[PDB]
């Protein structure tokens, strides 16, 4: 009865890049990454500056 | 007995409405402030109200933080409102004002 | 063992077709889950650097 | 009366470019790690 | 707050009124000694001076 | 796991990092860091214009302008601790409006240790406004320490006392500077106190409801969410330091104090314009003084007169509109607190004033019993 | 100060999050997030507006009034 | 330019902390030369009569 | 506190000096960023103003 448990759909949540079922996360993997750390990097110039 | 009762309580609902934890799907006996005599009541509660009362909570807590509210299907109607702990803090109040009456004498 | 953080613990590398689960599992006290974690993942970290 | 005004000009503009910069930079970081939670999903399901 | 009006707390009351009456004489003669307060002070017999 | 062991250390994460918090706290939320962070801007900026600060009354006026003109970068500190100040009125009449909408009171030793809080940063804001010995500075150390006059049979000897003289002099304010610097650090001691009993129930939320069901770490969550609110605070304040430095101070006071003439328009600070309008209501001196006083103390007995089954207002839409009725009320004392006492401002302050205790003493908690009647319970 | 894992007892109810890296921090901004500024604005504008707005009021009329009879009318 | 920008600075600088911190500390060595640059820029064409730097041309001496 | 001379002491050593030799570069660029330190600021190309 655990296995009538499914996750829901995530799809009007998913980046653009993760929407595939059919497509490897690690594809991804390296630039979503990189866009978040980047906004953070920049925040710590700002208050460094 | 329509004419008078039903106009007390067309404004009991007008203020149920208003009052909109309905809205959250919450119950009445759900917002009450929870002092010593509300902590045994509930402590009080058998298992499927405790837990039904727990999600409810924890339902309407999530939507507060994303302000939102449930589709109007979802929300509590008045006539369907359960005052399933009022029983219960009935009588803890009874025994509280019990002992009170006793430390009297 | 000496701080009774949990009753057992398994890594795991589950393989499939061009995918897998690589990981951990632990049974333990609720108040040991955190800890738990940490030391796991403090061990993770540990054997990439 | 105000000798500094003019200086004050001009870090005024550059306040509100910083600002205009770090408001939006510093509010995405609080929506990216609150999305964790604004997306999560609840389901009840007792014993019957 | 009704609940403290009964014959047991007015037999509680009655045991501690000789002791917070003591307890007022030494307030006010510690206000009137403290402050030399020579409205009543002018009164005591040796005090004068 | 180190975070948690260290003697010091578990102090800091028990208070900012693992402290369970309501995943639904609001922005209303927000003011208590605020505060924190408007405490320190004080404590900075103050510090470094007591390097630059002389309390004689005959260079006091010259100290502060040589700050403002000669010392490097010493203007913006200047006007930083200035509008701090004010910043720091906004921020505690939001956590006061907070709690009393959401029913935060409710936790007697954290409310009652906060009332304290108010009452001491207000005795600091008002020393501090002496300091630069403007008009306003002294006709304000005038009016406000003569309302110790009012208390029957001592009042005069407590004011000459505090005065050091007949009057308020140089030996007046040599120890109000004393009082200012250090009454900061007590208030960020009884700060930690605040913290030390809120912590033993942990927060409110919007709902009035319990929210150990669904708890959140305060980190990253709050501490994010507490950066944020920051930067907006720094915006709100550097707007009125690099833009509109005097919009909320008084012309009179940049002219040095004259014992001799008072200015005929007296307009204290916004933040005090409040409760200046209920004390002049009452023409009696004594019957004023104390109006002023319990429009403040009144705090201390809100949680006396709660009334309501449910702790917040969120689903008590009478007692909103009666909320909103005292925040519109206090707006107009504010607005009659700056105008002259002539026709018709008396009568609506008269008005204004017996409206703001009327709602606060029998129309909101009322209120209240109608509302668990009309839920019948 | 309390902990977790001693807060409160719960059963049966089951939570599904996603990794922030994994969605949007935006999603449906402006296309969600305007509807429901307006939904919260009306449930909330009877509350709050009614007392702000009878301020309004009395403060331009009590300044009207104090401007009229400070100019003095013909003897 | 196949990879992704942001993947290939992800790869290089973001991705150990110690890289993280020193591209933040170059950046802000380089922005706060180009911001207060392009932002004294602007403030002095708004005001390009107004100001003493240009007026001391008159004052040779 | 001979005990940290060892094979394993010293490979442990070898795996963390490539990031001690990067947080002195950002420490090193760090204060000569904040105080705005002449003598080696003259050398970088497009910061000398
Ligand atoms: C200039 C100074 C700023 C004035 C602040 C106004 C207060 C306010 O409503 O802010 C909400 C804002 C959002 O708070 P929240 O935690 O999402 O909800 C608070 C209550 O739950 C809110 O209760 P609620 O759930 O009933 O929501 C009330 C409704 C309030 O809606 C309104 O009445 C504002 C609608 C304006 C239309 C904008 C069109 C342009 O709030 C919103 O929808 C959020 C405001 C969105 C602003 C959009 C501006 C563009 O609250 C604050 O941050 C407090 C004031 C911050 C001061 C900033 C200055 C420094
Ligand atoms: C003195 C300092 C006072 C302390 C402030 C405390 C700060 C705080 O608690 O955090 C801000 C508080 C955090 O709440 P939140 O993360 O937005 O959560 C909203 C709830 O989820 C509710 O979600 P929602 O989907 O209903 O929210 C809709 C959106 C408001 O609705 C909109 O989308 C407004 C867009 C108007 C533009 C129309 C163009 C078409 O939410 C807001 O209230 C954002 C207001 C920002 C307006 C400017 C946007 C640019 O949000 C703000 O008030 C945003 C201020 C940050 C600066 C925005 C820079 C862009
Ligand atoms: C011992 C030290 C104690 C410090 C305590 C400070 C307390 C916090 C006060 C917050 C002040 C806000 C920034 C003032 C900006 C200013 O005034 O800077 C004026 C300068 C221009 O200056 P310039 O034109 O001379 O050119 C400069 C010569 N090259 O650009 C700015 O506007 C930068 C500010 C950007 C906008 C504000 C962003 C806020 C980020 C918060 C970081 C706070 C750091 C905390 C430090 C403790
Ligand atoms: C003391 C001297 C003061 C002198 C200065 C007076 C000037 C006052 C100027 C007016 C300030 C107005 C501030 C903005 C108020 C916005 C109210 C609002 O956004 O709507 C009401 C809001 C509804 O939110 P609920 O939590 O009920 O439910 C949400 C479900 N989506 O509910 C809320 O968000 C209410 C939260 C509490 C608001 C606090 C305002 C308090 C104002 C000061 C009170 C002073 C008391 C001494
Ligand atoms: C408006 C102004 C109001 C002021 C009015 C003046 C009030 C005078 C104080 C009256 C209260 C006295 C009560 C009292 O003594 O009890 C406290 C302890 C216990 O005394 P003890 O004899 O140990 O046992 C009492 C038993 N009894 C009553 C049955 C005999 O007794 C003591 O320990 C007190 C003596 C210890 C003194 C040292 C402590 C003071 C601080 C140290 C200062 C010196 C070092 C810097
Ligand atoms: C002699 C002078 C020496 C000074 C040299 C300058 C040094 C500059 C800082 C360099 C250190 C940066 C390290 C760092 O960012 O880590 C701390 C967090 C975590 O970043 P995060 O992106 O969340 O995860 C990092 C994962 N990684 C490394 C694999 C990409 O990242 C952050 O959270 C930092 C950004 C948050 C800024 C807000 C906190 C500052 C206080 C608030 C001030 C504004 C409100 C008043
Ligand atoms: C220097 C002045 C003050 C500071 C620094 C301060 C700080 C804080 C902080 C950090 C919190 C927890 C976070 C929050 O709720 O935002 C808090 C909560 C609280 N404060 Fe204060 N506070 C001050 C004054 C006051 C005053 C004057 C009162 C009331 C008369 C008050 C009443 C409360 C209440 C009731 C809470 C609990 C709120 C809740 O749990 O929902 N505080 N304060
Ligand atoms: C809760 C903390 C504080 C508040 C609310 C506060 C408020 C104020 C206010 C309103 C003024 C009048 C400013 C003016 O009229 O120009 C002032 C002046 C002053 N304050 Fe504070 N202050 C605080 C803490 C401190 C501390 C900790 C110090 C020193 C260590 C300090 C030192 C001074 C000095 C020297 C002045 C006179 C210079 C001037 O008038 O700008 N203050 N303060
Ligand atoms: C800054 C200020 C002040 C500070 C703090 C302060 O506390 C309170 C704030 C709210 C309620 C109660 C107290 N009340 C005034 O000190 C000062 O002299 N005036 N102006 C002035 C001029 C003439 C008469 C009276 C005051 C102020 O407005
Ligand atoms: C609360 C702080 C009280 C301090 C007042 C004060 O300065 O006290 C002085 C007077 C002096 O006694 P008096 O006979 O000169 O009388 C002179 C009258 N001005 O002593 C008193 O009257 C003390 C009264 C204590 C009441 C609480
Ligand atoms: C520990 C506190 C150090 C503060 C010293 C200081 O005031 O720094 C000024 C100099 C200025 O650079 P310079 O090229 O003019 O050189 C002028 C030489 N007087 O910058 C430096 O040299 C920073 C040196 C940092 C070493 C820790
Ligand atoms: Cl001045």
């Amino acid at each position: 009865s655990h296995t009538d448990i499914k996750v829901p759909d995530f799809s009007d949540y998913r980046r653009p890049e993760v929407l595939d079922s059919t497509k490897s996360s690690k594809e991804s993997s390296e630039a979503r990454k990189g866009f978040s750390y980047l906004v953070t990097a920049t925040t710590t110039v700002g208050v460094a500056y | 007995v329509s004419a008078s009762s039903r106009w007390l309580e067309g404004i009991r609902k007008w203020y149920y409405n208003a009052a909109g934890f309905n809205k959250l799907g919450l119950m009445r006996d759900d917002t009450i402030h929870e002092n010593d005599d509300v902590k045994e009541a509930i402590r009080r509660l058998p298992e499927n109200l405790y837990n039904d009362r727990v999600f409810r909570i924890k339902r309407a807590l999530d939507l507060s933080m994303r302000q939102q509210i449930l589709p109007k299907e979802q929300w509590t109607k008045y006539e369907e409102d359960k005052s399933y702990l009022e029983p219960y803090l009935k009588e803890v109040i009874r025994e509280r004002k019990e002992r009170e009456e006793w430390a009297k004498k | 063992a000496t701080n009774k953080l949990c009753q057992s613990f398994q890594t795991f590398n589950i393989c499939y077709a061009d995918t897998g689960l690589l990981g951990a599992h632990f049974v333990c006290d609720h108040m040991s889950i955190d800890d738990m974690m940490f030391v796991l993942q403090g061990q993770w970290m540990r054997l990439c650097t | 009366a105000e000798p500094e005004h003019d200086h004050r000009k001009r870090m005024g503009l550059k306040m509100l470019l910083m600002m205009g910069l770090l408001l939006p930079l510093v509010y995405a970081m609080k929506r990216h790690k609150w999305s964790v939670l604004k997306s999560r999903k609840l389901a009840y399901r007792p014993p019957k | 707050l009704t609940r403290f009006l009964g014959p047991r707390y007015r037999q509680l009351a009655r045991n501690w009124v000789p002791t917070a009456s003591l307890w007022g004489a030494v307030g006010a003669v510690g206000l009137v000694w403290a402050t030399d307060w020579r409205l009543i002070l002018d009164w005591v017999p040796y005090i004068n001076g | 796991n180190i975070r948690k062991s260290h003697p010091l250390m578990k102090i800091v994460n028990n208070a900012f990092i693992d402290l369970p918090a309501p995943s639904n706290i609001s922005s209303w939320w927000n003011f208590g860091s605020l505060l924190g962070i408007c405490l320190i801007l004080q404590i900075l900026t103050g510090l470094f214009l007591a390097m630059h600060y002389t309390s004689d009354t005959t260079t006091a006026f010259s100290s502060v302008t040589h700050i403002c003109r000669d010392v490097n970068y010493g203007w913006i500190i200047r006007y930083m601790h200035a509008n701090g100040a004010s910043m720091f009125f906004i921020c505690l009449y939001m956590h006061v409006g907070r709690g009393l909408y959401y029913g935060s009171y409710t936790f007697l030793e954290t409310w009652n240790i906060g009332v304290i809080l108010l009452l001491t940063v207000m005795a600091t804001a008002f020393m501090g406004y002496v300091l630069p010995w403007g008009q306003m500075s002294f006709w304000g150390a005038t009016v406000i320490t003569n309302l110790l006059s009012a208390i029957p049979y001592i009042g005069t000897n407590l004011v000459e006392w505090i005065w050091g003289g007949f009057s308020v002099d140089k030996a007046t304010l040599t120890r109000f500077f004393a009082f200012h610097f250090i009454l900061p650090f007590i208030i960020m001691a009884i700060a930690m106190v605040h913290l030390l009993f809120l912590h033993e129930t942990g927060s409110n939320n919007p709902t009035g409801i319990s929210s150990d069901v669904d708890k959140i770490p305060f980190h990253p969550y709050y501490t994010i969410k507490d950066i944020l609110g920051a930067l907006l605070l720094i915006l709100a304040l550097m707007l009125l330091v690099l833009f509109a430095p005097d919009l909320l101070g008084d012309p009179d006071n940049y002219t040095p104090a004259n014992p001799l003439n008072t200015p005929p328009h007296i307009k204290p600070e916004w933040y005090f314009l409040f409760a200046y309008a209920i004390l002049r209501s009452i023409p009696n001196k004594l019957g004023g003084v104390l109006a002023l006083a319990f429009s403040i103390l009144i705090l201390a007995l809100i949680p006396l007169l709660h009334t309501s089954k449910q702790r917040s207002m969120m689903f008590r839409p009478l007692s909103q509109c009666l909320f909103w009725a005292l925040v519109a009320d206090l707006l107009t004392l504010t607005w009659i607190g700056g105008q002259p006492v002539e026709h018709p401002y008396i009568t609506i302050g008269q008005l204004a004033s017996v409206l703001y205790f009327l709602l606060i003493l029998v129309l909101m908690p009322t209120a209240g019993t109608i509302e668990n009647k009309l839920l019948k319970w | 100060g309390r902990q977790f894992g001693h807060l409160t007892r719960v059963r049966h109810v089951i939570t599904y999050s996603l990794s922030p890296f994994e969605q949007r921090a935006f999603p449906h901004y402006f296309s969600k997030g305007i509807p429901n500024v307006l939904r919260r604005t009306r449930a909330c504008i009877l509350r709050v507006a009614p007392p702000f707005v009878a301020f309004y009021l009395v403060y331009t009329w009590g300044t009207q009034e104090f401007e009229k009879s400070k100019r003095k009318n013909p003897a | 330019v196949a990879p992704t920008l942001t993947a290939r600075l992800y790869s290089l600088l973001f991705r150990r902390t110690s890289t993280f911190a020193l591209t933040i500390v170059v950046g802000a060595l380089f922005f706060e030369r180009a911001f207060d640059q392009g932002a004294d820029a602007i403030y002095e064409h708004i005001n390009e009569g107004k100001l003493w730097k240009h007026i001391k041309h008159k004052y040779e001496n």
